[PDB]
C-alpha cells in the first residue's frame, strides 16, 4: 500500500427423422408427423485488346466489389482474353447479381471509367446507350474527323458541358459514342451530341445545355 | 490521479514490481484540438470534471473513466471548476465573457446561469416599484435585472449598436430604448 | 398503348374469342444429334398432335453452339445448324445442316493494322 | 362428442360429455336453449359432473327466478336427475344445491338372482388368470355373453 | 403428485359388476380376488372422486370453467375454503391466476393439461434452449422420489464401502455442484446410457432400487408424449422416441436455464437464509455445519420467535457433503418438519438473486418500489406511459407489510408500462 | 427550456432523380425507424450505468406518509415537505400511487388539509395542492 | 429435367419485343410487347414497360414447362442501329430476376456488310 | 409460389407456406384434410390443412405434376397418394409409410385422370391425353399389374 | 459417458 494511505456475481443470462407411423383422430381424420425441414449460372464476356492494360492495373479495384458484395465468383481466361464471371449456388444470394456484374464489366470493356463503371453495380436503373455517327449523318475523310473534335471540344471541354448538364458519362471512341446514365438522362444527352454531329457550333450548345440543368436541378 | 493539458490521465499506485508507484492505467481525451484548462476531483464519489480550452467540459467517472456528460458553454475557454461539498453541483467560469454556471448534473438543471456585460454600462434605469433594474451596455444588449435576486431575468440583442439610454413608462409594465443604430 | 386514351382502331371491332390453349394440344418431341457428337442429347420441341405431326417435324432446322454437344468450353465460341430427318418414338433423327461463328468474335478477330483474308469455295 | 362440435337446429334431443354441457353453460349461463335438463352416472361423482351438478343448481334456481318474474316470458328450467346407487340423497340435503331438499322418486328394476364366486388366490397378472379362466367357461358353460372387465386398452386388445 | 393407478374397486363397484350377471338371466359371477381379500382391500362405498384430485387441480378446471369463486359456487362436499384460497395465491405465484383471478393464458394451458400446476409449470417453461428432455427427466425423478440409499440406512457408517459409497456419490454431483436434482437428474439419464446387461451392476455400485429405477425411464416416455400432444398443434401425431429420451449434458448456460424452471416449478417453496434477511440476528460462521445453518421460507409468515421461521438443511443434502459456505439463496422441494431442532431442507439447486426475480416476474409474488434516484439512476421516459427505470423489487412480503417475512432483492434495469395507473414491467432491462 | 440544444453499398434509388421518368407516368411510387433508435437510445443508456449499490424499498416520505396515516398525524410528514428543494418535491408528487384505494393520494391531500389548518406555510401547502391536480 | 427455350429479344427505338420459342423457333411459346403493357405509346420503348413483357413471358413459361431459355439480343439493325437499347437490356434483367435459367447470350442484329440508303438523308436526321 | 390456406366461417387467410415451384395442380382428400400441391419441379408437398404444416414432401416425378389422386376412408390406416406427371409416368406414394409403393410408365402423354377404389386389392384408373385409359390392380405388397388398356377415343381431361 |  502507499504510505500515504489513510491511517455472488449474478449471472446475466436469463429466460423469456420422420416416423413412419399414423394416428387417427377423433373425427376418424389422418394425423401426420411433419415432414423432414440460385442456380449455377455463367457470364463470359471478352476484352479488346486495348482495354487489357487498363483492366489490369485497375484489376484490384475490379474484384473486391464483385466477389464480396454480390458474392460472385470472379476470374479471367488468360487464353481467352475474357473476364470469367460465375454464380456461386452455396453463396450468391441475389438472382441478379450475375447480370449486374457482366453489366459492369461491360462499361469498363466499352471504355467507361472504373469509378463510373462501378455505378452500374451500385444502381438498378443504369444504361448505356450506344449509337454510330454514321447513323446520324454521312460524314467521311476530314468531316467525319471535325464532327469527332466538335463533340468533344477544346480539351474535351464540350463533352464535359454535356455530361455534367445532363448527368452522365459519355465515352467517344472514335467514331463510337457509348453514354451511361438514367434512361431519361442518357436521351437528354443523346440530343446535345446528335446536334453537334450535323454541324452545330459548340458555344450554341453549351447555352442549351445551361438551359436543361437549370430545369434538372428544380426537379 | 495526474492530468495534464494534452488530455492523459494517469493512474498511480504503490505496488511490487520493492513497492514503487506506477502507472497502471492510462487514460486519454481525444479532443480535436480543444487542451484542459482546469481540473477538478471529487474523492467521495469520484467526480472528475474538466474544463476544456474550446468551452466545453466533460463530466467522468472514475477510475473507469466513463464519460457521465459532455456539453458546451461557448466557444470561450473554460477558466475555473469548482465542485460542491456534496458533489451534486458542479460552477463554470470563463472569464472572456465574464460567464458563471452552477450545473446539477444530478437532475441535468442549472441552479445558476449568469453572464455578465461584454462592455461597460452605458446607462441604467429602475423600474417604477423598484423591483428591477435593466441596463444598456456598449455592446447593445440590455439585460434585465431584479433587485432582490441580483440575477438576470432576460436579455435583448436587437440593438446592433450601443445602447445610450434606458427609461420606463410611468405605469411601468413598458421599456423604451435608444441606440446609435439609429433606432428606438 | 391499351390506355383508354388511346384511340379506337377498326381492328379492334371483330376479335375471335379465346375458346383454347394451344398447348393442350401441343406435344413434346426429343431431338437427339448425330453419333459424331459427343453430347447426343440436345433437347426438345414441341408440335400440335397428329389429327400429321412428323409432316412438321421433317425438315425443321434447330441451331446449336458446338459446347453444349462436345462438353468443352473450347467450343463454347462456335455454331452448328441439326436438320430433322426422321422421327421414331418422340426421338427426332437429325443431320448436318451447317456452321457459322458468332457475331461478336468476329468483329473481336477484326482488329486494325492488318490486312484481312477471305476465301470461298462450291464444292461437293 | 364435442363442444366446438355443433348438433344441428332441427334435433331436439342432445347427447354429449359432462364436460361440453359445462362448456355450454360458460357461453350461456340462463341455459334458455335447455328448457330442461337430464343427469346420468351421478353415483359416478365425476369432478366435472359435480361441478356441472352445482353449476346446474345455479341455473336452475335463476330460470326458476326468471320463471317467477314471468311464465311466458321467460323459459323455466327443470332438472332430471338420475343414479345407479340408490344414495342420491346427499344431493338433496346440501343447502348450497337448493335450500330444502327436493323430491326424490325410486323405481326398482327386476333383477334376477346372482351367484357369487371367488377364486381362492388371488393372481398378480390378473390378465392371465382370466383368460385361463375364460377359456375354462368356454369349455364348460352354455352359450351366452360374457361379459368381462380390463383396466387398461392395450391389455384388451391382447 | 397424482397419477393413474390400478387399484382396488369399491365392494358397491363390485357388486354392480355382478348385478349385470344377473339381469339378463340368473347367472353365477367369477371374482378373480378372493373373498378375504375382498373384505379387507375393497372400501364399501368408492370414495368421491372429488377427494382424489387434487385441491389445486381442482380450482383450476373452475378457473377453466370460469367460474368467478369456489367458495361462490356450489358443490355438495365442501373443501376447506382457506385451503381452497392458498391455491388460489399459489396459482397466482406460479402466474396462472392474474390478481383479478382471472385465468391467465399460461392458466388456461394447464387446465388443458392433466398433471397437477406446480409440475406443469416446468413443463410449460421446460420447452427452452432444447432442455425439454432435462426437465421431463427431473420431473419423473420428482414423482418417484429418492432412489438414492443413504448411508446411515444402510449402516455402513465397511469405511471401504463408505468410500465406494462417496465415490457414487461424488460421480452423481459432477453435473451441478450446488444442486441435488439436478444432481438426480444426472443420475436418471446416466443409467440410460449404460447398457441393460449392466445395469444391474450399476446400480449396485450406486445402491439404487432398479425396479425404481426403471419407472422413471417410462414416465418419461410418459410425460414426453403429453408434452409433446400439447406443444404441437398435431397432439396426436407426436411420436415418442428413443434418441429423444436419449439427450446430451445441459450445457453449463443450460444449468442456470435448468435452475429457473425448476423455480418456476417451485415459486414458493424457496428460502432465504435467515441471516441474510436479519443480519447477527443468529450468530453465524463457518465452522457451524450446513445442518446448522439456519433458512426462512418468503411464503411463511412472520412469527413472534425467529427460530420457529428458521428452517435448516438435510444432513443427507449434499450441499452438506460439501462443507462450504452454502449458496445465499435456496430452493427446495419440500421442509421435512422431522428434528425439533432443526427443520430439515432438501434442495433442488442453488437459486442466483438476478434469476429468482426473473421467475417472481412471472409469479404475481412480486412487488416492486417506486423509482430511486441517485447518481446513475436517472429514468428515461419516451411516453407519458412508458419508462426505463432501476427499481428495487421485494419478493414476496412488502417492507409495508409484517405479517410475512421476504427478502429484498437488489435493483435492476427495467422497462415499465403504465396499465391502470402503474408501469407494467415490459422485461428486464 | 433549460434543456440542453441537440451510406448503403447498394443504394435503393429509383424514380425521376435515376432517369425512370416512364415508372412516374404509370403511376408506380422510416418515422417508425427513428422510434426505434429512440428505444435503442433508451436502452444503451441503462447498460451504460450498472449501479449496483443496496437501497431501501421505500423513501424516507413514502414511509411517513404510510406512518401518520397510521398515527393521523402529518406533522412530521409536513414538516420534511417544507425541507425538500423545489425539484426533490417534484420528484415525489407524481411519484405518488394511482391505484385503487388510492390511499396514498387520499393520506397526501388530508396533509394539505392538517396543514392549512395549522395556517402556516401557507404558500407551500397551496402550491403542492396545485401539483396534485396538475 | 431441364427443358431449354430460346427468348428472341427485339429492342427497338420505339417498342421492345419479348419472344420465347422452342429451340427450332418454328413454335412461338409466348410473344409480349411494352405497349400492350403500357398505356401510353411514347412508353413502349421505357424500360418500364420492359420489365412487365418479360415478367409476363416468364409466368407464361413456366407454366409451359420450359425452365430455361437462351437469349438473342437483337436491335432493328439493317441502315439503323446495331446496338440493343436500354429496353432489351432491361428484359434481361428481368429474365433473370424471374428466376428462369439463363442459358447463353448472343447478339443477332442484322449487320450489313452494303447497306442501301439510309431515310435521313445527307443533312442527317434525329434532329 | 405461396399457397394460402383460406377458412370460410372465419373469413380470414389461416396460414400462408411458400412452395418451391409454381403449382397447377390440388388435390383435397375426401376427409377434408390433406391437401396435395403439384408444382412443376415434379415436387410433391402435402399439407394438413386444419394444422396448416407440412407432412410430406415427395420428390420423385422427373416433369410436371398433372394428376393427383387422394385415396383414403375414415378410420382406416390405407391412406395413399396417386401422382402423374406429363410424361405418362405415374406413381402410387404411400403415405402411412412414406415410400413409393409402385412405378408405372406405359401412358406416353401428360396424365390427367387419376382414380383409386376399393376391390372387395385396389384398382387404379389412370388415364392420359394420350388417348387411352389404364386399368391396374395393387397391394401394400409389391403386386401391380395391368388389367385392361382402353382406347377411349377422346384427349383424357379427366376420369 | 459424462453422466456416469
Amino acid at each position: 500500500v502507499a504510505p500515504t494511505a489513510l491511517k455472488d456475481d449474478d449471472d446475466d443470462v436469463l429466460l423469456d427423422h420422420e416416423s413412419k407411423t399414423v394416428v387417427v383422430d377423433d373425427q376418424g381424420k389422418p394425423r401426420f408427423t411433419s415432414a423432414s425441414k440460385i442456380k449455377f449460372e455463367s457470364r463470359k464476356i471478352m476484352v479488346p485488346p486495348h482495354r487489357m492494360t487498363p483492366l489490369r492495373n485497375s484489376w484490384t479495384k475490379i474484384y473486391p466489389p464483385l466477389v464480396e458484395h454480390l458474392k460472385l465468383q470472379v476470374r479471367m481466361n488468360l487464353k481467352t482474353k475474357s473476364v470469367e464471371l460465375r454464380t456461386n449456388p452455396k453463396f450468391t444470394t441475389d438472382p441478379g447479381a450475375l447480370q449486374k456484374g457482366a453489366d459492369f464489366i461491360k462499361a469498363f470493356t466499352l471504355g467507361f471509367d472504373l469509378d463510373d463503371s462501378i455505378a452500374l453495380l451500385r444502381l438498378d436503373d443504369l444504361y448505356i446507350e450506344t449509337f454510330e455517327v454514321k447513323d446520324v449523318k454521312t460524314l467521311t475523310g476530314d468531316h467525319l474527323s471535325r464532327a469527332i473534335g466538335r463533340i468533344a471540344g477544346k480539351d474535351g471541354k464540350t463533352k464535359f458541358a454535356i455530361e455534367n448538364a445532363t448527368r452522365t458519362r459519355i465515352v467517344l471512341a472514335d467514331s463510337k459514342i457509348h453514354i451511361l446514365g438514367g434512361f431519361t438522362h442518357i436521351r437528354m444527352a443523346r440530343e446535345s451530341v446528335v446536334s453537334l454531329i450535323l454541324g452545330s457550333p459548340p458555344g450554341k450548345v453549351y447555352g442549351n445545355l445551361r438551359t436543361v440543368a437549370s430545369r434538372l436541378k428544380e426537379r | 490521479y495526474t492530468v495534464s493539458k494534452d488530455g492523459a490521465v494517469f493512474v498511480w499506485e504503490f505496488t511490487k514490481r520493492k513497492y514503487s508507484w506506477r502507472i497502471t492505467k492510462k487514460h486519454f481525451f481525444y479532443a480535436n484540438q480543444a487542451k484542459v484548462k482546469c481540473v477538478t476531483f471529487h474523492p467521495a464519489t469520484r467526480l472528475l470534471a474538466v474544463g476544456f480550452t474550446s468551452g466545453e467540459f466533460r463530466l467522468y467517472d472514475l477510475p473507469d473513466f466513463t464519460l457521465i456528460q459532455q456539453l458546451s458553454m461557448g466557444q470561450n475557454p473554460v477558466n475555473t471548476v469548482s465542485v460542491n461539498q456534496t458533489g451534486e453541483w458542479l460552477a463554470f467560469g470563463s472569464s472572456k465573457l465574464g460567464q458563471l454556471l452552477v450545473y446539477e448534473w444530478q437532475s441535468e438543471s442549472y441552479i445558476l446561469k449568469q453572464q455578465g456585460h461584454f462592455d461597460s454600462t452605458n446607462s441604467l434605469a429602475y423600474s417604477p416599484d423598484g423591483s428591477r433594474v435593466v441596463t444598456a451596455s456598449e455592446d447593445g444588449k440590455i439585460k434585465v435585472w431584479d433587485i432582490t435576486s441580483g440575477f438576470c431575468l432576460a436579455t435583448f440583442e436587437e440593438h446592433t449598436s450601443s445602447v445610450t439610454a434606458v427609461q420606463f413608462a410611468k405605469r411601468g409594465q413598458v421599456m423604451f430604448s435608444s441606440s446609435l443604430d439609429g433606432t428606438v | 398503348a391499351v390506355g383508354k386514351n388511346k384511340r379506337l382502331s377498326k381492328g379492334k371491332k371483330g376479335q375471335k374469342k379465346r375458346v383454347v390453349d394451344p398447348f393442350t394440344r401441343k406435344e413434346w418431341f426429343d431431338i437427339k444429334a448425330p453419333s459424331t457428337f459427343e453430347n447426343r442429347n440436345v433437347g426438345k420441341t414441341l408440335v400440335n398432335k397428329s389429327t400429321s405431326a412428323s409432316d412438321a417435324l421433317k425438315g425443321r432446322v434447330v441451331e446449336v453452339c458446338l459446347a453444349d454437344l462436345q462438353g468443352s468450353e473450347d467450343h463454347s465460341f462456335r455454331k452448328i445448324k441439326l436438320r430433322v430427318d426422321e422421327v421414331q418414338g418422340k426421338n427426332l433423327l437429325t443431320n448436318f445442316h451447317g456452321m457459322d461463328f458468332t457475331t461478336d468474335k468476329l468483329r473481336s478477330m477484326v482488329r486494325k493494322w492488318q490486312t484481312l483474308i477471305e476465301a470461298n469455295v462450291t464444292v461437293k | 362428442i364435442r363442444f366446438d362440435s355443433t348438433a344441428k337446429e332441427d334435433t331436439k334431443v342432445k347427447f354429449m360429455t359432462d364436460g361440453v354441457l359445462l362448456r355450454e353453460m360458460m357461453h350461456d349461463f340462463k341455459l334458455t336453449k335447455y328448457s330442461s335438463i337430464i343427469i346420468d352416472e351421478a353415483h359416478e361423482r365425476n369432478i366435472n359432473t359435480d361441478i356441472l351438478i352445482g353449476m346446474l343448481s345455479r341455473c336452475v334456481r335463476l330460470r326458476a327466478k326468471l320463471h317467477k318474474e314471468n311464465p311466458i316470458e321467460h323459459k323455466k328450467l327443470k332438472l332430471i336427475i338420475m343414479s345407479a346407487t340408490l344414495r342420491v340423497s346427499d344431493f338433496s340435503e346440501n343447502k348450497t344445491l337448493f335450500p330444502i331438499a327436493p323430491p326424490v322418486l325410486q323405481v326398482d328394476a327386476r333383477q334376477f338372482p346372482v351367484s357369487i364366486h371367488f377364486n381362492r388366490r388371488t393372481a398378480f397378472n390378473y390378465t392371465d388368470e382370466a383368460f385361463r379362466k375364460t377359456c375354462k367357461i368356454h369349455q364348460k358353460l352354455p352359450p351366452g355373453a360374457i361379459l368381462v372387465f380390463l383396466t387398461g386398452q392395450q391389455e384388451i386388445t391382447h | 403428485v397424482q397419477s393413474f393407478e390400478v387399484g382396488w374397486v369399491s365392494k358397491a363397484s363390485a357388486n354392480q359388476r355382478s348385478g349385470r350377471a344377473g339381469r339378463t338371466g340368473p347367472g353365477h359371477c367369477y371374482r378373480l380376488y378372493s373373498s378375504a381379500v375382498f373384505e379387507h382391500d375393497f372400501e364399501q362405498f368408492s370414495k368421491p372422486e372429488i377427494l382424489r384430485m387434487p385441491v389445486e387441480s381442482i380450482v383450476l378446471q373452475m378457473k377453466s370453467m370460469a367460474i368467478h369463486n369456489i367458495i361462490n359456487f356450489p358443490f355438495p362436499t365442501p373443501p376447506d375454503r382457506v385451503a381452497l384460497s392458498k391455491a388460489i395465491q399459489l396459482l397466482q405465484y406460479l402466474g396462472a391466476l392474474d390478481n383479478k383471478e382471472m385465468i391467465t393464458e399460461d392458466g388456461k394451458k394447464m387446465s388443458l393439461f392433466p398433471l397437477s400446476p406446480r409440475f406443469s409449470k416446468m413443463l410449460l417453461v421446460s420447452d427452452e434452449k432444447a432442455c425439454l428432455p432435462y426437465i421431463v427427466a427431473i420431473v419423473s425423478a420428482l414423482s418417484v422420489g429418492d432412489p438414492f440409499i443413504n448411508e446411515f440406512e444402510l449402516g455402513i457408517n465397511k469405511k471401504e464401502l463408505r468410500s465406494k459409497f462417496y465415490k457414487s456419490r461424488s460421480q452423481f454431483s459432477k453435473l451441478d455442484k450446488f444442486s441435488d436434482v439436478f444432481r438426480l437428474l444426472s443420475v436418471v439419464s446416466a443409467m440410460d446410457y449404460v447398457p441393460k446387461e449392466q445395469k444391474e451392476i450399476f446400480m449396485k455400485k450406486n445402491f439404487l432400487r432398479g425396479k425404481l429405477m426403471e419407472e422413471i425411464v417410462k414416465l418419461r416416455k410418459q410425460l414426453m408424449y403429453i408434452i409433446k400432444s400439447n406443444t404441437s398443434k398435431e397432439n396426436i401425431a407426436v411420436v415418442i422416441r428413443n434418441e429423444d429420451l436419449k439427450s446430451d449434458i445441459p450445457s453449463v448456460i443450460q444449468i442456470k436455464l435448468l435452475k429457473q424452471m425448476i423455480c418456476a416449478g417451485f415459486v414458493d417453496h424457496v428460502a432465504v437464509r435467515a441471516d441474510v434477511l436479519f443480519p447477527d440476528d443468529a450468530k453465524i460462521t463457518n465452522r457451524t455445519s450446513i445442518i446448522n445453518i439456519p433458512y426462512i421460507p418468503v411464503l411463511a409468515t412472520r412469527t413472534p420467535n425467529i427460530e420457529d421461521c428458521f428452517v435448516y438443511i438435510h444432513p443427507t443434502s449434499i450441499l452438506n457433503n460439501l462443507g462450504e459456505m452454502p449458496p445465499k439463496y435456496m430452493l427446495y422441494y419440500s421442509l421435512h418438519l422431522g428434528g425439533n431442532n432443526k427443520t430439515r431442507m432438501n434442495t433442488l439447486c442453488d437459486i442466483a438473486s438476478t434469476p429468482l426475480a426473473n421467475i417472481a416476474r412471472k409469479g404475481l409474488l412480486l412487488t416492486y418500489s417506486k423509482p430511486l434516484t441517485g447518481q446513475g439512476l436517472k429514468t428515461v421516459n419516451l411516453s407519458p406511459t412508458e419508462r426505463y427505470c432501476y427499481v428495487v423489487p421485494r419478493f414476496g412480503s412488502t417492507v409495508d407489510n409484517d405479517l410475512k417475512i421476504g427478502w429484498d432483492l437488489n435493483p435492476i434495469a427495467v422497462h415499465q408500462k403504465k396499465q391502470k395507473g402503474q408501469w407494467t414491467v415490459i422485461k428486464f432491462i | 427550456r433549460s434543456k440542453p440544444k441537440e451510406l448503403p453499398f447498394f443504394l435503393q434509388l429509383s424514380g425521376e432523380k435515376v432517369g425512370d421518368e416512364a415508372s412516374v407516368r404509370e403511376g408506380i411510387a422510416h418515422r417508425r425507424d427513428q422510434e426505434a433508435q429512440k428505444k435503442l437510445d433508451a436502452e444503451e443508456q441503462m447498460n451504460k450505468f450498472k449501479v449496483t449499490g443496496r437501497l431501501g424499498f421505500e423513501s424516507h416520505f413514502t414511509k411517513q406518509l404510510r406512518e401518520g396515516s397510521q398515527s393521523k398525524d402529518y406533522s412530521s410528514l409536513l414538516a420534511t415537505l417544507i425541507n425538500f428543494s423545489p425539484a426533490a418535491v417534484d420528484l415525489e408528487i407524481r411519484s405518488l400511487n394511482s391505484f385503487e384505494p388510492f390511499d396514498e393520494i387520499v393520506w397526501f391531500i388530508d396533509a394539505l388539509t392538517q396543514g392549512l389548518k395549522s395556517n402556516k406555510n401557507f404558500e407551500l401547502y397551496e402550491t403542492f395542492m396545485s401539483l396534485l391536480f396538475k | 429435367s431441364q427443358v431449354f427455350g430460346v427468348a428472341r429479344i427485339y429492342a427497338s427505338f420505339n417498342d421492345t419485343f419479348v419472344h420465347v420459342t422452342d429451340l427450332s423457333g418454328k413454335e412461338t411459346i409466348a410473344r409480349v410487347t411494352g405497349g400492350m403493357k403500357v398505356k401510353a405509346d411514347r412508353d413502349e420503348s421505357s424500360p418500364y414497360a420492359a420489365m412487365l413483357a418479360a415478367q409476363d413471358v416468364a409466368a407464361k413459361c413456366k407454366e409451359v414447362g420450359i425452365t430455361a431459355v437462351h437469349v438473342k439480343i437483337r436491335a432493328t439493325g439493317g441502315t439503323r442501329t446495331k446496338t440493343p437499347g436500354p429496353g432489351g437490356q432491361a428484359a434481361l434483367r428481368a429474365l433473370a430476376r424471374s428466376g428462369l435459367r439463363i442459358g447463353r447470350i448472343e447478339d443477332v442484329t442484322p449487320v450489313p456488310s452494303d447497306s442501301t440508303r439510309k431515310k435521313g438523308g445527307r443533312r442527317g436526321r434525329r434532329l | 409460389q405461396l399457397l394460402k390456406i383460406f377458412h370460410l366461417k372465419t373469413g380470414k387467410v389461416v396460414r400462408s407456406m411458400k412452395i418451391s415451384s409454381p403449382s397447377y395442380i390440388l388435390d383435397a382428400d375426401s376427409t377434408s384434410t390433406l391437401l396435395a400441391v403439384g408444382g412443376t419441379d415434379g415436387s410433391i408437398i402435402v399439407v394438413d390443412i386444419e394444422n396448416g404444416y407440412i407432412t410430406h414432401s415427395f420428390k420423385g416425378h422427373g416433369g410436371t405434376i398433372s394428376s393427383l389422386k387422394f385415396y383414403g376412408q375414415l378410420n382406416s390406416k390405407i391412406w395413399l397418394l396417386a401422382s402423374g406427371d406429363t410424361n405418362g409416368m405415374v406413381k402410387v406414394w404411400d403415405l402411412v409409410k412414406r415410400k413409393c409403393l409402385h412405378t408405372l410408365q406405359e401412358h406416353t402423354s401428360a396424365v390427367r385422370g387419376l382414380d383409386i377404389i376399393e376391390v372387395p386389392s385396389l384398382n387404379l384408373l389412370s388415364g392420359g391425353r394420350d388417348d387411352i385409359i389404364n386399368l391396374w390392380d395393387f397391394n401394400m405388397k409389391k403386386k401391380c399389374k395391368l388389367l385392361k388398356t382402353l382406347p377411349v377415343n377422346q384427349q383424357v381431361e379427366s376420369c | 459417458n459424462p453422466w456416469l
